[PDB]
């Protein structure tokens, strides 16, 4: 027996900036989006789902400085909450 | 302590794990048993390019992301300085890995220069573009081309410019 | 005094299907995505933020029938949870 | 009772509203006072086309979405059977509405035929395309072109095909 499945499902993309716009990177400190994402994942993977975490990353960029960027979540087909349950 | 496998990632306690599983009914992605699962992640990072500026500091990103994904239980493959064609070949190979069958999820990380249209390969120039589109990444990892990851979260992270604009507008208070 | 603001922020797009794919519509019952969205908004606007609601809409499409489609959330720059607080 | 302004939308009680505001700190979008706010929404729906099949049942969608957005406190403008150029003109006019200044959010609803590239205008054919891109919608409503909606949720809902494929693959259990 054969069954139908959605061709595209359970995806989430997270980009460092909005379309048309630059993303910033420091020669010794690395990319700000990457560093920010690691920090937030380290902090919130235990209590928040990945979509929640990505929103928090976005919020941390809310107030623009001299090097503004706004990380964007794209093409989301997550039907459920993705909890990482670190330690398990 | 960060001396454990999860390093600097704050641990989810058994009480917290039971509370999250109780608060929400059947709206969470199932996690496979730790003893048997074979979680896979892939990082593609381009630092040195033929015709565009060097991505100094990329090594810090590679280190951080590799360690983070390992902390979260993923076996990380790291590939450096690839053309768009080479990225496609690597992605197709990743989608064919037998470990995905005994996995519950995957992470894909792309770090390079970028333009509006997509992610830059090592050979990219304005005259002869070398671009991998986000659309191609999704297609290569969907149910048709990667049946092993059916029903499983596929997280794609992209560090790249998406154009030349500063991303800001002025306003007065 | 002038201040910088992100050019693109606080957006959420919700599409009826995934790229390349059809969205379904009944001649007397209307579009399935629209009908499903209304139902979920009526039910969950009181207790869930809009992003949560859209995920629930997606989940309702999870099991494919003869007319499968998967609604997609796109280009999200919501930095906060958007609660509608119906009645307020 | 559905006889109230909110119709069939389940009400958020004062206790529930206080609980949500307490559970999360400064991670919720601020809502303006009900007595003073001027919330705006726009529905663009194309049913009758020059060269492509009629969207029978679209009126059910218009009714449902109009009533829903009104229930949620939005004043709804409904525009029917527009070309892509006419949609652009309508969107630009919407972005210029003075009410957005005294509003906390907005909803945009597009309902039409669609292809991979975007949303079909009334005059659309394969020979001479009449398409509004999603990219254009975002640009017209961003901080540069719509400063009044700075920091305010802009929800875009699109009912349209995005191609001709059925969106499914086969698998065996
Ligand atoms: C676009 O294709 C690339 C994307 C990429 O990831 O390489 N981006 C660039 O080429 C941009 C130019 C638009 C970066 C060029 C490098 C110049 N860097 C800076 O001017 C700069 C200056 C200061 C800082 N500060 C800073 C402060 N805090 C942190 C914390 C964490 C990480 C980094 C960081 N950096 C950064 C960059
Ligand atoms: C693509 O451009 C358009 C998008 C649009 O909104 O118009 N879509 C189409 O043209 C599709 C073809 C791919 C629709 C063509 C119309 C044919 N309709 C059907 O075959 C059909 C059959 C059965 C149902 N059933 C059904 C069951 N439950 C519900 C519940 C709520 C709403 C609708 C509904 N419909 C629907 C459609």
């Amino acid at each position: 027996a054969i069954k139908k499945a959605h061709i595209e499902k359970d995806f989430i993309a997270f980009c460092s900036s909005t379309p048309d716009n630059v993303s910033w990177r420091h020669p010794t400190m690395g990319s700000v989006f990457i560093g920010r994402l690691i920090e937030h994942m380290q902090e919130y993977a235990c209590s928040c789902d990945v979509e929640e975490i990505f929103r928090k990353v976005r919020f941390s960029f809310e107030q623009p400085d001299g090097r503004a960027q706004m990380p964007t979540t794209e093409r989301v087909t997550l039907t459920r909450c993705f909890y990482l349950f670190p330690g398990h | 302590t960060s001396s454990g496998s999860e390093g600097n990632v704050k641990l989810c306690s058994l009480e917290e794990a039971q509370r999250i599983w109780k608060q929400k009914s059947a709206e969470i992605y199932p996690i496979m048993d730790k003893s048997s699962r074979t979680r896979l992640a892939l990082i593609i990072c381009n630092e040195e390019f033929d015709s565009i500026p060097r991505r100094t500091g990329a090594e810090v990103d590679i280190t951080g992301m590799t360690m983070l994904l390992q902390n979260l239980g993923y076996s990380v493959d790291v590939k450096k300085n690839l053309t768009a064609s080479d990225m496609t070949t690597e992605l197709e190979a990743f989608a064919h890995r037998p470990e995905h069958k005994t996995s519950d999820s995957t992470f894909l990380v792309f770090m390079s220069h970028g333009i509006r249209e997509g992610i830059c390969g090592k050979k990219h120039s304005e005259q002869v573009p070398d671009i991998l589109q986000l659309n191609a990444i999704f297609n290569m990892l969907n149910t048709k081309n990667c049946p092993s990851l059916k029903d499983k979260p596929k997280v794609i992270i992209i560090q790249a410019c998406r154009g030349d604009s500063p991303g800001v507008v002025w306003f007065k208070d």
